[PDB]
């Protein structure tokens, strides 16, 4: 129609059907993910710049689902997908497994010990 | 499948140089265009990309400080505009849409000259058979392309009847600045009164076409 | 910012080879690996994409292989149309960055090269200058040393060379010498000689100024 | 779970509020106008808890805060004064509008110079 | 930065008196502007905010106006607890700034002092230093200006004063004055001479060193 | 009503001072601390603010180089530090959380002294009656309290049983950097040969207590 959101945890921002929360803890990768997981959600996954375009408009820089599993020798989503060189720009500023969310679309790649502020998101 | 880009370019050192790339897939939503470049004798330069959706761009550290992308959402077309050029910055341009994978489609490609040179049409001396030159069975004549600016050159033989045996070579760029070249060709010693030989250069950067005929001196 | 390595520069062999290129990065760029062939005024075709993908189209032939920061082209069985510039480019990191290339040639029988001199126009010579040109026809392979003497003296530094692209029919290189004197030092000698050797055979052809 | 309340479609969301970010450059007057055609207005800070999300928002926008000289008070489109507490305020140059910053900033701006804008709808 | 100036710094005000307070700011402060009053030794305490609202439990005698740079504290009947010091501060952009404050004291009559001198311990003075002290024991109003004399030399930059507060009973002040010698510059010097100038009124009080 | 700051501070020029703040009703949400510093001889100065919630913080520019807030959660107190102290930053530092429209709550206040004076408890002389201090039936006589750093000293006369006619002046700062100040005390005049006059100074920053016999001369 034109109103309501789609099902989303309460308190939680609701934007094309999708459901965002902003975290201003500062937590490693692993300790992100699980509490993302706690909530039913899971770190941010970037799939659409039409769909996601807020992700324009916030500023600092935050955890998102993307790591490298030193095993399958690529970088990936939380959820199993592969990166798609068109989707983020990725920058090398420190040298890690994971990845942070800034800016437009960018990646910086940072070490997955670093505690940072994270963003998760569940569809 | 094609990606089309403005024609050639020919500036001098210090000058700009805008390239245009006009996309045809563009449906108002995330398009890449990426910016490319390959120098003779080099590989390829990545340079910058710009989203035609919302005109987010970025660029290589090496050209940051001399190079913008502009876009028009209505004709599709992404403009790379490089300044200060110097000499180095002669290459072949192109423009890419990059796809979910690789690069989907690759523009047709720009040469950009970069010379302190003006036009200049060249000037096409014979180089004339003697048959006192059996080598091969054969003997050899051609037409000399001295002293022109920019590139290109096109030579053919009896406006392209004669193509067996003519080698044309790359051009050589003289001290002076200005490319010289020569095409030759093979041909019976036998009949070298009786067949015409006549080399067509065309040299469209000045509108200069020279028909020579090459006979036995 | 990461340096892509090819290796080697260029190779010639002969159809039905194996061969492999390879591609050496600076940094781990985690399989987001290109390898593209370029034919001469065109623009990269793509072959193999993340390392190991085959593209649309193309030849089983190709294939890739490696990780990490070592990665591989395999063509099992050279064809006629695959002689061409191999280039690898990263898609990880800005800036992308690509190989040097891997320039492959046709492998052939040695061919002996025909010889001409040309001597200047005299329309040429009366605005001033001379270019003598020395030209070799389809030999193979591309070294040969081409020298200039004139009146017996080796020159230096007053010629250019030019070589063509391996010949479509005979798999033959061509090369032109051009001697370029002002009419003034031109005329100052008689005997104009190129000298083109090829292994354990040299050939000079020569003219006299004012035939 | 639940659902984020009645909204204009293709809006942003969060407890109980809709929103909307305008990339299109507009002057106080014609920002009003363009919330107001969607049955909207330029945000109003009211509340740090309820609209925390403010907080990672990076250009300037234009909100709903405006200089009433009669009153001489910065008034909001509903009639209430400014809370001292709610925003931390930059005077840099003079006027009679305010923009929206990151950190639950307000900088005065010329009511006539183009921004980006921000629209808010209280949902039912 | 937006600064504040009250008027006037002092104030001496009698119980029953309408007093009013000045403060122009700078610069446009849109109403957000706050009145204090501070006791001795204690934390500023609210009167009104914005121009003109009065604080919960705020005597009505309080009030405040204005509007744009020129704000005004009233108190209509002053009463025995307001002789205070009395500040202002706005509470527009950053950062926040306050006023000098006006000291509002109780008026009575002029009041000379009695003065007493001491002159230095022979402990103090053995000990290579001389505190000659002044006391003036109960003046109105503060104003009370006290040079030294040694010799009917005016003494200058080596005296030091410190004053009570307003007495709760009769309204005056009492001061202490300290000249510092050394005790080799004691004793050049006889006639040690304190004298206290109230307007056109002047007390001195001497001695002589060693009676 | 009022807020919790730590106790007061004595510092040397170049070092840094931590003043706490226990913030009464915070209760995990908004709640902005301001920090403003009132020196003897002045009005007020803003420091700047943090927000307990977020740890939010803003600064004045005057101080902003110089000065930290942070905030701990579970033990809800804020603390200012300001870092590279010199004697204009003696004064007395108060917080206060800041409600709707004015200060909701101040803290107790923390004297803070910056001064390169070392720790010096009082010499104590006599101010001794005098015909010369006598005026009828009374008679004044005092304590000189001289030399001790920081402050405060205390005075009281014959162990507290001499209470009244006793004025103790405000401290003054020397330029020695070490304080001064006199006790005095207005007696019968008749009383001077035979009541004994002890003035009791107690300096506890230095554990120093004189009791001084006034007599007269």
């Amino acid at each position: 129609t034109e109103s309501y959101c789609g099902p989303c945890p309460k308190n939680w921002i609701c934007y094309k059907n999708n459901c965002y929360q902003f975290f201003d803890e500062s937590k490693n990768w692993y300790e992100s993910q699980a509490s993302c997981m706690s909530q039913n959600a899971s770190l941010l996954k970037v799939y659409s710049k039409e769909d996601q375009d807020l992700l324009k408009l916030v500023k600092s820089y935050h955890w998102m689902g993307l790591v490298h599993i030193p095993t399958n020798g690529s970088w990936q989503w939380e959820d199993g997908s592969i990166l798609s060189p068109n989707l983020l720009t990725i920058i090398e500023m420190q040298k890690g497994d994971c990845a942070l969310y800034a800016s437009s679309f960018k990646g910086y790649i940072e070490n997955c010990s670093t505690p940072n502020t994270y963003i998760c998101m569940q569809r | 499948v094609q990606l089309v880009q403005s024609g050639a370019e020919v500036k001098k050192p210090g000058a700009s140089v805008k390239v245009s790339c006009k996309a045809s897939g563009y449906t108002f939503t995330s398009y890449w265009m990426h910016w490319v470049r390959q120098a003779p004798g080099q590989g390829l330069e990545w340079i910058g990309k710009i989203d035609l959706s919302d005109s987010e761009a970025h660029f290589n550290q090496k050209f940051e400080d001399r190079a913008t992308l502009t876009v028009d959402r209505s004709t599709s077309t992404v403009y790379m505009e490089l300044s200060s050029l110097r000499s180095e910055d002669t290459a072949v341009y192109y423009c890419a849409k990059m796809g979910e994978f690789y690069f989907d489609y690759w523009g047709q490609g720009t040469t950009v000259t970069v010379s302190s040179a003006s036009t200049k049409g060249p000037s096409v001396f014979p180089l004339a058979p003697s048959s006192k030159s059996t080598s091969g069975g054969t003997a050899a004549l051609g037409c000399l392309v001295k002293d022109y600016f920019p590139e290109p050159v096109t030579v053919s033989w009896n406006s392209g009847a004669l193509t067996s045996g003519v080698h044309t070579f790359p051009a050589v760029l003289q001290s002076s600045g200005l490319y010289s070249l020569s095409s030759v060709v093979t041909v019976p010693s036998s009949s070298l009164g009786t067949q015409t030989y006549i080399c067509n250069v065309n040299h469209k950067p000045s509108n200069t076409k020279v028909d020579k005929k090459v006979e036995p001196k | 910012d990461i340096q892509m390595t090819q290796s080697p520069s260029s190779l010639s062999a002969s159809v039905g080879d194996r061969v492999t290129i390879t591609c050496r990065t600076s940094g781990n760029i985690y399989n987001y690996l290109a390898w593209y062939q370029q034919k001469p005024g065109k623009a990269p075709k793509l072959l193999i994409y993340n390392a190991k993908t085959l593209a649309d189209a193309v030849p089983s032939r190709f294939s890739g292989s490696g990780s990490g920061t070592d990665y591989t082209l395999t063509i099992s069985s050279l064809q006629p149309e695959d002689f061409a510039t191999y280039y690898c480019q990263h898609f990880w990191s800005i800036p992308w960055t690509f190989g040097g290339g891997t320039k492959v040639e046709i492998k052939r029988t040695v061919a002996a090269p025909s010889v001409f001199i040309f001597p200047p126009s005299d329309e040429q010579l009366k605005s001033g200058t001379a270019s003598v040109v020395c030209l070799l026809n389809n030999f193979y392979p591309r070294e040969a040393k081409v020298q200039w003497k004139v009146d017996n003296a080796l020159q230096s530094g007053n010629s250019q060379e030019s070589v063509t692209e391996q010949d479509s029919k005979d798999s033959t290189y061509s090369l032109s010498s051009t001697l370029t004197l002002s009419k003034a030092d031109y005329e100052k000698h008689k005997v104009y000689a190129c000298e083109v050797t090829q292994g354990t055979t040299s050939v000079t052809k020569s003219f006299n100024r004012g035939e």
